[PDB]
RNA sequence: UUGCCGUUGCUAUGGC
RNA sequence: GGCCCAUUCGGGUCUUGUAAUUGGAAUGAGUACAAUGUAAAUACCUUAACGAGGAACAAUUGGAGGGCAAGUCUGGUGCCAG
């Protein structure tokens, strides 16, 4: 009854935890019970993960948010107070949620793909992201599928990454879900299979969608740290 | 298991008489069980002979079959050919059981003394006390069949008959 | 070609199993287990310690100060030593006596301190295998082992007992019998920096104990002849060798599982390998071990082989065929009984009955680059293992030890770049298990100490 | 069921000494003699065709 | 004489706890004797005897070994907070009965 | 011993079945509670009495 | 420097 | 004296029998201390104490053949046949 992304062992139970509503969707997130209890194993059961949630160790996106099924989606920096645990969780190359450990100056921010820019009411420019941070007043040159950098103390955009040909992009969606390498090709079609294409070890080619891909930095310099093997 | 084709011919009756008497068996079901799975084994080895040399099935399943037959212990280390699996037979299989092996190693005086030692738990291969007589010891567990350390024929405290006789003679 | 087809089909099979280096190469389960690895405790006992003391060619060899302190005990059998983090040593003999030494006076011969001699007084009054709880040895003490902390020495032999003596007084604090009739102990080894003893008993059994709790941990089974030697390091692994089954096993003792390593040298293929252009042959019995580090060990055989084995290869990595020579052939005045030298020479059959010396002692200094081999060739040999860990090589010899070497081990001194060691070796005129040894050529029952430097 | 086959096999291998001549294990001690008789008229050998 | 072996000791700061697997060794004894085992565990580790706890005991066939799950706390009060109520009924001090109706 | 409860249960059922037809009803009553039997057991005992389908005798 | 015994050194060896 | 073959006469073979006495060992079903397990309880696992001579702590089912009475019945060319 589980998805593939959670890295959930089959010998666990019968009812799978539906995440509650929140920032991200159901299909692109993992809740805190499947995060803490059975992935990096700070708990043994739902009772004691509710106990540490009542103790309020979790500090995801700089706020506490004491809830069992809180849908932590892409790169919400899970922060735990004891042993200064800073966790940025991204996608691995085979579809799961690889939770990388980072440090404090990297967990002081996150980034987010812009979805739409609106002239909503009363002359106010407007920007949303995958956690829905409706932050005030970016520059006019925010296209769709660019990348804002959230402040995580206040909410303001601090840095901006422009989407164009020659940018380091992350793909979350479809049969390319979780690949990095961002350059063999660029092809913007007019309604589907439109993208920037991603290399491999032998620099192979790949096809995805615009909304299923979003930028993380430059060719060699992302200010996100990434795990390795 | 499964019953044979003609179960009541006189050669079969004298066969089962010799087998049950020479190996201390309780009924026909021991012979019929071990012969049923031996029938499966060499019915498979017959097909492995009816296919040809350099067949993948023959190469891999043949050396797999003779190596796990050698490790059960019914086949010696040097005959690594597949026609010896056809030459194999039923008392080569029930010489490997623990009652036969306890008697042959000499912890018992007969196969019936071996059967009652095993069912009274004085015999342990390796670490665990084995207590059923038809156990099919392997070529590595062949040399650790010894008296259990929980038993008066090992070194343990003597049983109830010995200690009650000692107490009544102390009275 | 059938083996070629087997190799080819196995290669295709492994390729198909793979079917069912990029810039991003991170795996979620591996990094999660590495987070648990960052979370855990006890990076102390379980070091998979490699060879960190590379000093084989460094120290001197040829001018050791060799003192052969002869003692009046028939057929010394074992040697146990001790260093804290004054040093004591222990010997034991076939005359049922344990003897404590001080050894820390490094530039001179060791000093006797205390006897502890069992005898016929300690035969139990029962002949019953579980009331073997006497306080002394009545038969053939074969092995001593000093504690890594030094509170106790623990010894045992063919009287199927483990008597644990205190260090400061040589008094029997506790007796633990091995509870069966053939339960003679043959080798003892503490795991390093601990209180856990591994005894190897001739029931094809390995018993383990905690000495300061007077308890037995685990009995572990699985050799096929008598477990003639044992060896351990700081890890809870152990390495035993049974004699004639020609296999050496190493035991994950908490898991109670093992890795077996058989021998497998054949004079047919070996004489063909020489025939491509010679007195070397098959194997009798693997006899002695010492775990050099937590990935390699070395075995001493019955045909004079010394072999070097890894943790990742069944067959051995390196051999050394003749390690102490071949024995002097029996004389023509002691073979035949004819009159003429021609027939008494015909009764030698040429070279067919020359038998090699068998290595009866082997000691690898733990995690170091150098080990010491000993038999009744009169000369101990010192070998260093090459830094790529795929070979060893004879450095030099220590030729002041006339007799069988029933035990070798070393005693350390000096700091990280300047070091000096005294190699103790128990010397007898008789093998430590049975007699079997003729042509006692100037042997004496002593302690061969050598002081090696630099 | 086990003791019955123990005692009908002992009966069978006591009857087998009657029909054949069973190899008992060779000469025990000193050769005392045939202990039962020698028949000079009987030949218990299988003739061909 | 029972014998004790801890393995795979990790620390849980979120639950203020230190947890491990417990190989309990009793040759020629019956079984683990859990209160005596809590005594032996509380003296091999530090004092906290009402903050050390074991729950998952499985003895292998033929006796001798048993694997349990050991978790030891500092601060007996937060041990009472974090442990479940049935184990507190089993070992410690808590006792609240369920209302028996229907 | 619920083991011996089940053993004597089966033995009484078989010995009762040799005296009545093979497949008669042996009923099991537990301990008396407050002067009389458990009313669950007496309820389905009366359920067994209510369907019995008597056959006519001769005398 | 030892179970005796010999050379001993004023310490090393060799016969049981 | 037992056993085996054979239509017959007979032949072949050999330590074989006996409600004969007797001896100390073994333990398992059962009865049961517990502890473990588990929300709790059952069960599995581990386990001290007792537990065999008709070891009565009393396994069946089916077959082949006799032999006996101051006995009974039938037939009829005594004492027989059935």
């Amino acid at each position: 009854a589980a998805p593939h992304h959670w890295l959930l062992d089959k010998l666990s139970g019968c009812y799978a935890p539906r995440p509650s509503a929140g920032p991200h969707k159901l299909r692109e997130s993992l809740p805190l019970i499947v995060f803490l209890r059975n992935r990096l194993k700070y708990a043994l059961n739902g009772r004691e993960v509710k106990a540490i949630l009542m103790q309020r160790h979790v500090k995801v996106d700089g706020k506490v948010r004491t809830d069992t099924t809180y849908p932590a989606g892409f790169m919400d920096v899970i922060t735990l107070d004891a042993t200064n645990e800073n966790f940025r969780l991204v996608y691995d190359v085979k579809g799961r949620f690889a939770v990388h450990r980072i440090t404090d100056e990297e967990a002081s921010y996150k980034l987010g793909k812009v979805k739409k820019v609106q002239l909503g009411k009363k002359g106010v420019p407007y920007v949303v992201t995958h956690d829905g941070r409706t932050i005030r007043y970016p520059d006019p040159n925010i296209k769709v599928n660019d990348t804002v950098k959230i402040d995580l103390a206040s909410g303001k955009i601090t840095d901006f990454i422009k989407f164009d040909a020659g940018k380091l992009v992350y793909v979350t969606g479809g049969r390319n879900l979780g690949r990095i390498g961002t350059i063999v090709h660029k092809e913007r079609h007019d309604g589907g299979f439109d993208l920037v294409h991603i290399k491999d070890s032998l620099d192979n080619t790949f096809v995805t969608r615009l909304n299923n891909v979003f930028v993380i930095g430059e060719q060699g310099k992302p200010y996100i740290s990434l795990p390795k093997g | 298991y499964s019953t044979p084709k003609r179960p009541y011919e006189s050669s079969r009756l004298d066969a089962e008489l010799k087998l049950a008497g020479e190996f201390g068996l309780k009924n026909k079901k021991e012979i019929y069980r071990i012969s049923f799975q031996l029938s499966k084994i060499r019915r498979a080895a017959r097909d492995l002979l009816t296919r040809d040399e350099k067949d993948p099935k023959r190469l891999f399943e043949g050396n797999a079959l003779i190596r796990r037959l050698v490790r059960v212990g019914v086949l010696s280390e040097d005959k690594k050919k597949l026609d010896y699996v056809l030459a194999l037979k039923v008392e080569d299989f029930l010489e490997r059981r623990l009652q036969t092996q306890v008697y042959k190693l000499g912890l018992a005086k007969s196969v019936h003394h071996a059967r009652v030692l095993i069912t009274q738990r004085h015999i342990a291969v390796g670490k665990q006390i084995v207590n059923i007589p038809s156990f099919m010891v392997r070529l590595d567990s062949e040399k650790h069949i010894d008296f259990a350390p929980t038993s008066p024929f090992g070194g343990a405290r003597p049983g109830r008959v010995a200690r009650r006789n000692a107490a009544r003679k102390a009275e | 070609n059938p083996a070629d087809k087997r190799r080819r089909l196995a290669k295709q099979y492994l390729e198909n199993l793979k079917s069912e280096d990029e810039y991003n190469n991170f795996d979620a389960g591996d990094l999660d287990k590495d987070i648990i690895a960052s979370r855990l405790k006890e990076d102390v006992a379980e070091q998979q310690g490699r060879v960190f003391r590379y000093f084989g060619d460094k120290l001197l060899i040829s001018e050791a100060k060799q003192s052969f302190t002869r003692v009046g005990e028939n057929n010394l059998t074992c040697i146990s030593c001790f260093q804290p983090v004054r040093l004591f040593a222990y010997t034991v003999s076939k005359d049922l006596q344990l003897t404590k030494y001080d050894i820390t006076d490094f530039s001179k011969r060791p000093k006797k301190l205390k006897y502890a001699k069992g005898g016929a007084k300690y035969i139990p009054t029962s002949k019953h295998e579980y009331e073997n709880t006497t306080e002394g040895h009545y038969d053939e003490i074969l092995t001593v082992a000093a504690s890594p902390d030094g509170k106790y020495v623990v010894t045992g032999g063919r009287d199927r007992k483990l008597i644990v003596w205190s260090t400061e007084s040589l008094s029997p604090v506790k007796v633990i019998p091995t509870k069966d009739r053939r339960g003679e102990v043959l080798s003892l080894a503490f795991r390093k920096n601990s209180d856990q003893l591994y005894a190897s008993c001739a029931d094809f059994k390995i018993r383990t104990y905690s000495i300061n709790q007077f308890s037995q941990l685990e009995i572990l089974y699985g050799h096929h002849d008598i477990v003639e030697d044992i060896s351990a390091l700081a890890m809870e692994r152990c390495v035993t060798v049974g004699a004639r089954d020609r296999t050496a096993m190493l035991w994950k003792i908490p898991d109670e599982t093992r890795l077996t390593f058989r021998g497998g040298d054949e004079p047919q293929k070996l004489l063909r390998r020489w025939m491509k252009e010679p007195l070397f042959f098959c194997e009798g019995s693997i006899d002695v071990v010492s775990m050099v580090d937590d990935f390699h060990f070395i075995t001493g055989s019955d045909n004079g082989n010394i072999c070097l084995w890894s943790l990742a290869k069944k067959k051995p990595i390196f051999t050394e065929r003749i390690a102490h020579g071949i024995l002097p052939e029996p004389s023509f005045n002691d073979i035949s009984g004819e009159t003429d030298e021609e027939l008494r020479k015909r009764q030698l059959q040429g070279k067919k009955l020359l038998q090699p010396f068998w290595i009866t002692s082997l000691y690898a200094i733990p995690y170091s680059n150098v080990f010491i081999s000993g038999s009744w060739s009169g000369s101990l040999k010192v070998w260093k293992i090459s830094d790529n860990l795929r070979s060893f090589e004879l450095l030099g010899e220590l030729s002041g030890a006339k007799g069988v070497v029933t035990k070798i081990q070393v005693v350390e001194s000096g700091k990280h770049g300047k070091e000096k060691f005294r190699i103790l070796a128990s010397i007898a005129k008789e093998h430590r298990l049975g007699r079997w040894i003729a042509n006692v050529s100037g042997a004496r029952n002593g302690i061969y100490s050598a002081v090696i430097d630099q | 069921s086990r003791v019955k086959k123990r005692k009908k096999y002992q009966k069978a291998q006591k009857k087998l000494k009657s029909v054949r001549a069973v190899y008992s294990g060779g000469q025990s001690g000193v050769y005392e003699g045939e202990k039962t008789g020698i028949k000079k008229g009987l030949t218990r050998s299988v003739k061909f065709k | 004489a029972v014998t004790i072996r801890t393995r795979k000791v990790i620390s849980n700061p979120l639950l203020a706890r230190k947890q491990f697997v417990v190989d309990v060794l009793h040759p020629n004894r019956a079984n683990v004797s859990k209160d005596e085992l809590r005594e032996k565990l509380a003296e091999v580790y530090k004092a906290e005897k009402d903050a050390v706890s074991v729950f998952g005991f499985r003895t292998q066939f033929g006796g001798g070994k048993s694997v349990g799950f050991g978790l030891v706390y500092n601060s007996v009060a937060e041990a009472k907070k974090f442990e479940p109520t049935y184990r507190l009924v089993r070992y410690g001090l808590a006792e609240k009965v369920e209302k028996a109706s229907r | 011993s619920q083991s011996t409860l089940r053993a004597s249960k089966k033995r009484l059922k078989h010995r009762f079945w040799t005296e009545v037809y093979q497949g008669a009803k042996l009923f099991y009553l537990s301990g008396v509670i407050n002067g009389r039997y458990p009313d669950r057991e007496i309820l389905n005992l009366s359920r067994f009495i209510s369907v019995m389908k008597f056959r006519p005798l001769k005398w």
